[PDB]
């Protein structure tokens, strides 16, 4: 009954529309690009005290110049990651350069939405990805942002919130992100509009934040570092 | 008027100790001497003050005008002043005259009107035609419980006092704020774990007007009586002052509607429609309260269950571990307990064991001791009624599949 | 080995226990009992024999002039005309339930005077005829009138403006201001079906328009659209669609419309037989070799698959509507709607709670805003705060009473 | 080969026999690990010892690696197929990387294998969530908790299967550096949290302790019971 | 029908190859009655407008009307059904009746689905008064020869429901 590849009335097929829908229920994250670089941010939802906020990596590297923001089936997420670093290692291996941001997503969206039933392999993927990823980076073209949705659909985007506050967070985005903002400015802009929608009150253990500039290469915060941002925001 | 007609109960204000005792005793004097003040008194000033002169002679008159066997109709369209059109029984419209006894006001169309059995005229106004199918859920004897009688339940027992009690206690504590408080909660939970004696409780302390229905007694057989029932019901609960109306085991005409194929799961559907329409929609509902219990809340049809028409769901669930003591107390107090068959042994083991396996095993204790012949319950009578009360249950998965 | 109990054992065993006084004690609590029903008995259930108007306002005519206006005034017997003979005196009628019959013209009632169809105060014994009854309105019928206004207006109605709009061109507009639908010769819709899932304003936008309805706003109590005797429901609604063609734009709202609709069948006792009789009626009333005029239709449901085919399709129902669960700015308008009586602190963002209740309806938003200073007065305090809305929104809707994913579930980060 | 589609999305964004699977963890037995300052300490709540059972077949408590051990609860049949998977990748990792495995490490292979589990064709999702413990090279104690949802992390302490939420709720509010300043403490700390959902206590508990050098070593069924008095 | 409602056959669509069918069961039949004994075959005094819900029936049957000079006869299924017994008799009785007088024109039983249903009936039987009428219906279309003309032709929404008896012979025959 309803396999997997069946389309709707609309032309819209059931498990693609469903999975995009499961993104709602994972956390925040913020992700902005600007000329002097490309800034992360994301809300942590730690559980429970007693689990180690060390353990939810929601901010990861695939490069030293590639960096992603998580949100859905985190533990759908890995694979996702596993294959952006291999595919950027061998293209290193084979071309000795240093894959784009595009081609990095291209590469990952092109493993989304492969999947099926019935003559397709002896252990393909039955059911499609729920998680959407914010890739960051600077290539030979300057900061990029893409962001990527279940359905294998990758857009570079000026500024771009996924997770369940995406709607309001992408709206506070809007009035106040401008072409020539600097990196300061958007990693403030990107925490104050993550301490919004963050039902807790937002302090330095509930957030990974994270940055990619042409000088340095990828960057996660520390307590310090993340301490004397929200200090001031 | 409104009449806030009360219980008419609490006439035992409640005897402090239940231990035999020469203060229950004084006590429950005290009560039988003011009754029987009261009732000489009454029976004393009947016989005297000589105003024999009675029956205000004009009364009579009346009386007379009016024959006997008056009968019961339906007044209809009122053409002038003195005349009106009236509907007997057999549904037969005669064009009587309203007579001078009558007040024009308090006559208006589809109230029941009294007639001359000769001359059909209206001689009379009728304002109580409650069904007499539904004024028999009025409770006038207030059961016999307190909410101390109950144990364990705190915090299920502060949200329905905080919707059938306090609001019209302090209902200046709701106004400050402008909530308006509360109106109706479901009361689901596993069996023989309260509801019941909570919905007891609750009517104890009344201070309104309890209506007791019974979830089944609503459904009726000629099409439209059921759906005009439920209608009388709450047009009593909200011509009477402040009431609660207490739909018990509402899982029978509260079944999740479906495109049926019969008759009767058609009307059924009909009348949970009435409910429905009625404490939820276009209209109001004044101080009407509504308790619903039920045993299975995943069958009622969503939307008998609504927030905005049954709030506060409260979760009765199988007891805990303190609360089985707590429960243990109270319903053991009344007997002559051994100085070894402290109950704070029993609880525990089973972890299936509600309210109701605990008053049985405390009667059946009861019972079991009187069979060596001895009035002090012992630690082996107690332990032989848990092989005798708690039976027949059903068991869970096999051991092995999990630890 | 459980010997019964012999009648000494019992004798002893009522007598070695302590009982100082305690046969006294049931003796005066059974006196108790027998004195209670004395004490009622005497003062029992009178001074209910109303009905009586104060002989003192009227108590001058409240005497033998009662009388007079006894024995005259013969009481008359309602009863209608379907025939009056022309040049020929004799007239028939039929009086209701009793017979038919052939009647004669009372001297004091000219023949000009008396019509064919109008009601004739036929008396008794010889069934003469005298002062014609004007034309009855049913109090069943005409007790359905909305007669007043509630206390909803469009502003409380948040969260929807594409679902007020919608019902406003045609409830509202082609009444209001004929000339936009001229121009352009549009024929107005009419008949709007408000679906939604259970509890979402459907009925709200209903009483809303009752407060600039301007007109006529007849409500079926659909629960008295179904009498015991057949054909009542018929005659009801057809009853109620001649009152509706009697005055200027009559709007006419059929709330909970499933309880007299359904897919018809004759399987189950011919299905309802009577329902659906009634339910046809309505159909060929709404649409058929007569057409209506200036009445239009709302009705409302929680499931419109469970309707009639030959009534969901047009011409009986035009503008469906869907109500859909509210949007992000729909919960916060929500919100803010219902909270500007609340005594709550200023610094409380809506707009975080709208995010916090997914998939909530309005009268869980209600819920919500209501039991969230209902903790506050459990605390005694008088202005509720932001964490008070959030507990309250966690203890009513998203975990609401249920909430088993718990234990060692965090798999959405 | 069987290859149809076992767990596929539904509306509302769910998967539900990575739920269903979730409750059958529930009702297995309850286990807890915590953390401590040099110690790391698992406990399990017997159902039954059933006086004939020999309990040396019904350990719920395992090594995968000198220096790592876990503790589960769920499917038994499910939990002794992952813990051979985890031992010879345990070897695997110990021939190619010729160091001994990391907590960290082992902790997502086996969370790696649960999630080939759920997405796979023709497969049902692993009824177990597993605690492993273990001391990393450079001597830090690690405790990490995997569900059946293939999702990893690292606790101080947490419990799972039947009576899982109560006795988390007891250690949040019990636990404290304090709590975990002595080995015994930390050993009573646990034997309370149990005893919050076990009865018997003494006799229905079986526990285990790790410490940074020795091996893994099961308490006996004396030193248990000599906890327990110490605790009353 | 005095309003005489204002369709024709150019309001209305797709209504052809059973807009003539309706014709030679209507018009020609009535107008031109010779020609059709000309041969000895007459058309039957009943055609039944069988079709999925809000197709166009009384379209048709208002377009029969208007351009039909014959003043219509109009009824409904559920006026048929009365309170008291025998009233639906009286009902249908008359309509047959009074469609002799003013001989010529046509009658069209809407929402005939209800008046007559499936042959299911009540051990009581208190409720069957509308089986006594449905079987005074049936009786007066019997009793009509073609050389009468006043033709009946009837809609129901749902021909599952219709009393396997209303279209065995002579009875609505012609079906549409
Ligand atoms: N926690 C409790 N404390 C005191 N008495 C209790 C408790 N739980 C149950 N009982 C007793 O159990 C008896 C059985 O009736 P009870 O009112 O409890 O049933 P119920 O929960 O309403 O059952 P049902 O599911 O049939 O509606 C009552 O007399 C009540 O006093
Ligand atoms: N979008 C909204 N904006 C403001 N108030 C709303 C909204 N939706 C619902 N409400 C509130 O919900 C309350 C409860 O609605 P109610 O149950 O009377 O009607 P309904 O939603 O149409 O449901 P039903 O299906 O029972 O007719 C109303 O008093 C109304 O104020
Ligand atoms: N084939 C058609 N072509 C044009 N208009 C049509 C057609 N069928 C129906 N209509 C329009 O539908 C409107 C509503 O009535 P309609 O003719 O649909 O009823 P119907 O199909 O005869 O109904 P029912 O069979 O339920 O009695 C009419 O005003 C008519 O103009
Ligand atoms: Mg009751
Ligand atoms: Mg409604
Ligand atoms: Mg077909």
């Amino acid at each position: 009954d309803r396999g997997v590849n069946t389309f709707s009335p609309e032309g819209r097929l059931f498990q693609v529309e469903y999975a995009i829908e499961a993104i709602k229920l994972g956390s925040t994250a913020i992700g902005i690009q600007t000329s002097e670089g490309v800034c992360l941010a994301v809300e942590k939802r730690i559980t429970s005290p007693l689990m180690e906020p060390s353990s939810i990596e929601k901010i990861v590297e695939i490069d030293a110049h590639i960096g992603c923001a998580m949100s859905g089936l985190i533990a759908d997420a890995k694979t996702l990651i596993d294959k952006a670093r291999v595919e950027t290692q061998n293209h290193w291996f084979t071309y000795n350069e240093t894959m784009t941001v595009e081609s990095v997503t291209q590469a990952v969206s092109n493993l989304a939405l492969q999947f099926g039933e019935e003559d397709a392999d002896p252990g393909a993927m039955s059911r499609p990805f729920g998680v959407a990823l914010l890739f960051g980076g600077v290539d030979e073209k300057g900061p990029q942002l893409f962001h990527m949705d279940p359905s294998g659909t990758f857009v570079q985007c000026d500024a771009r919130a996924i997770g369940s506050a995406s709607e309001g967070a992408q709206s506070s985005l809007q009035e106040v992100y401008h072409k020539s903002m600097t990196l300061k400015e958007a990693i403030k802009s990107s925490l104050i509009i993550l301490k919004q929608v963050m039902e807790e009150k937002l302090n330095a253990t509930n957030i990974e934040l994270a940055t990619v500039q042409p000088g340095q290469n990828f960057h996660m915060f520390t307590k310090e570092e993340l301490e004397e941002v929200i200090k001031d925001i | 008027k409104k009449t806030k007609g009360p219980d008419a109960a609490s006439k035992l204000p409640l005897v402090t100790p239940h231990t035999q005792c020469r203060l229950k005793l004084l006590k429950l004097e005290r009560i039988k001497d003011y009754l029987l003040m009261e009732e000489e008194f009454i029976r004393n000033q009947e016989q005297m003050k000589p105003l024999e002169e009675k029956q205000e002679e004009e009364r009579s008159k009346v009386d007379d005008l009016r024959g006997t066997p008056m009968s019961v109709g339906t007044l209809e369209e009122i053409i002038d002043d003195n005349h009106a059109i009236v509907s007997t029984s057999v549904g037969s419209e005669h064009y009587v005259s309203i007579l001078s006894f009558v007040d024009k006001d308090l006559l208006e169309p589809g109230c029941s009107v009294l007639l001359n059995h000769k001359v059909h005229a209206v001689i009379g106004v009728l304002m109580d035609d409650t069904d007499p199918l539904v004024t028999v859920m009025k409770v006038e004897k207030a059961p016999q419980e307190t909410y101390a009688d109950i144990g364990g339940l705190d915090n299920q027992i502060q949200e329905i006092k905080e919707s059938v009690e306090l609001p019209l206690t302090h209902p200046e504590y709701y106004e400050e704020m402008g909530i308006k408080p509360p109106k109706g909660v479901i009361l689901y939970g596993p069996p023989g774990t309260g509801k019941t004696l909570l919905a007891k409780a609750v009517a104890n302390q009344t201070s309104a007007t309890f209506l007791r229905v019974v979830g089944s007694e609503l459904i009726q057989k000629y099409l439209g009586d059921g759906p005009k029932l439920v209608r009388e019901l709450f047009r009593v609960a909200e011509e009477h002052a402040p009431s609660i109306v207490f739909i018990d085991e509402i899982d029978a005409i509260g079944t999740k509607r479906y495109d049926s194929n019969s008759g009767g799961e058609r009307e059924i559907q009909r009348t949970m429609l009435e409910l429905l329409n009625q404490l939820d929609g276009f209209d109001s509902r004044g101080d009407v309260k509504v308790i619903m219990a039920t045993n299975r809340i995943e069958t009622l049809d969503p939307a008998l269950i609504r927030p905005g028409r049954i709030d506060r769901k409260i979760e009765f669930p199988l007891p805990d571990e303190k609360t089985k003591k707590r429960i243990f107390q109270i319903h053991t107090s009344r007997m002559t307990l051994a100085d070894d068959v402290t109950l704070d042994d029993l609880i525990m083991a089973k972890d299936d064991l509600s309210g109701a396996d605990i008053k049985a095993i405390c009667t059946e204790a009861g019972l079991m001791a009187l069979r060596e012949r001895r009035m002090k319950v012992t630690n082996e009578d107690f332990k032989k009624s848990k092989e005798n009360v708690l039976y027949k249950k059903q068991e869970g998965t096999p051991e092995g599949l999990y630890l | 080995p459980i010997r019964a109990l012999d009648e000494g054992d019992i004798a002893l065993l009522k007598t070695y226990g302590q009982s100082t006084y305690s046969r006294q004690i049931k003796q005066v609590e059974d006196d108790i009992q027998q004195l209670l029903k004395k004490i009622n008995e005497l003062t029992g259930i009178k001074e209910s024999d109303t009905g009586l108007a104060p002989p003192a306002l009227w108590d001058l005519a409240a005497d033998k002039q009662t009388l007079q206006s006894e024995q005259p005034l013969q009481v008359a017997r309602c009863t209608k005309i379907i025939n009056a003979d022309s040049e020929d005196p004799k007239y028939i009628i039929n009086v209701k339930q009793f017979a038919k019959f052939v009647v004669d013209l009372s001297d004091q009632v000219a023949p000009t005077d008396i019509e064919e169809g109008m009601r004739v105060g036929v008396d008794r014994n010889k069934y003469q005829i005298h002062i014609p009854l004007p034309p009855k309105i049913d109090p069943t019928v005409t007790m359905m009138q909305v007669e007043e206004k509630p206390d909803v207006t469009y502003s409380d109605v948040g969260g929807c403006k594409e679902q007020i709009e919608k019902l406003r061109e045609v409830v509202e507009t082609p009444l209001l201001h004929p000339e936009r639908f001229v121009n352009l010769g549009i024929e107005p819709p009419k008949g709007v079906l408000l679906f939604g899932p259970p509890g979402t304003g459907k009925t709200l936008c209903a009483r809303a328009v009752a407060n600039r309805t301007d007109a006529c706003f007849i409500r079926v109590i659909g629960s008295e659209l179904v009498q015991k005797y057949v054909g009542e429901g018929a005659r009801m609604v057809r009853e109620l669609f001649e009152m509706a063609r009697t005055k200027k734009a009559c709007l006419i709202f059929f709330d909970e419309i499933d309880a007299i609709g359904g897919a018809r069948f004759d399987d189950g006792a011919g299905g309802d037989n009577e329902v659906q009789r009634t339910m046809l009626e309505l159909i060929n009333q709404l649409d058929g070799f007569d057409p209506r005029g200036n009445i239009k239709v709302l009705m409302a449901t929680n499931r419109p698959d469970t309707l009639d085919p030959a009534l969901m399709r047009p011409g009986r129902l035009d503008r469906k509507i869907e109500f859909s669960l509210p949007d992000l700015e729909g919960r916060t308008h929500i919100f803010k709607i219902h909270a500007r009586s609340m005594s709550v602190e200023r610094d409380i963002r809506f707009e975080l709670l709208a995010r916090l209740c997914p998939n909530s309806t309005g009268a869980e938003i209600r819920s919500v805003c209501t039991e969230a200073g209902m903790f506050a007065i459990r605390a005694r305090r008088k202005i509720a705060t932001e964490k008070d809305f959030l507990e309250a929104v966690n203890k009513v809707i998203k975990s609401y009473a249920k909430f088993s994913a718990t234990p060692r579930y965090m798999t959405y980060n | 080969s069987y290859d149809r589609a076992i767990t596929v999305f539904s509306p509302d964004g769910h998967l539900f026999q990575v739920e269903y699977a979730q409750e059958a963890v529930k009702k297995g037995s309850t286990a807890v690990g915590v953390r401590g300052r040099d110690i790391v300490v698992l406990g399990v709540e017997k159902k039954s010892v059933a006086k004939l059972q020999d309990e040396r077949t019904v350990r719920k408590i395992c090594a995968l690696d000198d220096n790592v051990c876990m503790a589960f609860a769920g499917l038994t049949a499910d939990a002794r197929i992952v813990i051979n998977r985890a031992r010879v990748e345990c070897q695997s990792h110990r021939l190619t990387v010729e160091d001994p495995v990391t907590v960290e490490y082992i902790t997502r292979y086996i969370a790696s294998l649960k999630q080939r589990y759920t997405q796979s064709n023709g497969r049902r999702p692993f009824g177990i969530s597993a605690l492993i413990v273990g001391f990393d090279f450079d001597g830090t104690p690690r405790l990490y908790q995997t569900d059946p949802s293939g999702t990893y992390h690292a606790w101080k302490a947490n419990a799972i299967g039947r009576g899982a939420k109560s006795v988390r709720e007891f250690l949040e509010k019990n636990y404290t550096d304090e709590a975990i300043e002595t080995d015994d403490l930390t050993i009573k700390l646990v034997i309370k949290a149990l005893l919050e959902v076990v009865q018997s206590g003494g006799k229905n508990i079986e526990l285990a302790v790790m410490r940074r050098d020795q091996s893994l070593k099961i308490l006996n069924p004396e030193e248990i019971e000599k906890y327990v008095a110490e605790i009353e | 029908v005095d309003e005489r409602p204002t369709e024709q056959y150019s309001d209305i669509g797709g209504l052809d190859k059973q807009i003539q069918e309706l014709v030679e069961a209507i018009v020609l039949p009535m107008n031109h009655k010779e020609k059709f004994e000309n041969l000895g075959i007459q058309p039957p005094k009943g055609v039944l407008m069988y079709g999925p819900p809000g197709t166009g029936k009384t379209l048709l049957a208002r377009a029969c009307a208007a351009q039909t000079k014959a003043t219509f006869l109009k009824l409904a299924g559920p006026q048929l059904v009365q309170m008291f017994i025998g009233d639906g008799a009286k009902l249908v009785r008359d309509a047959f009746a009074l469609a002799k007088e003013k001989a010529p024109s046509i009658i069209f039983i809407d929402e005939l689905d209800a008046i007559g249903t499936k042959r299911f009936d009540s051990e009581k039987a208190g409720d069957r008064e509308v089986q006594r009428t449905m079987l005074e219906l049936l009786n007066q279309l019997d009793g009509f020869q073609p050389n009468t003309q006043v033709k009946v032709i009837a809609a129901t929404n749902r021909v599952d429901i219709l009393d396997p008896a209303l279209l065995r012979s002579g009875r609505l025959d012609r079906k549409i």
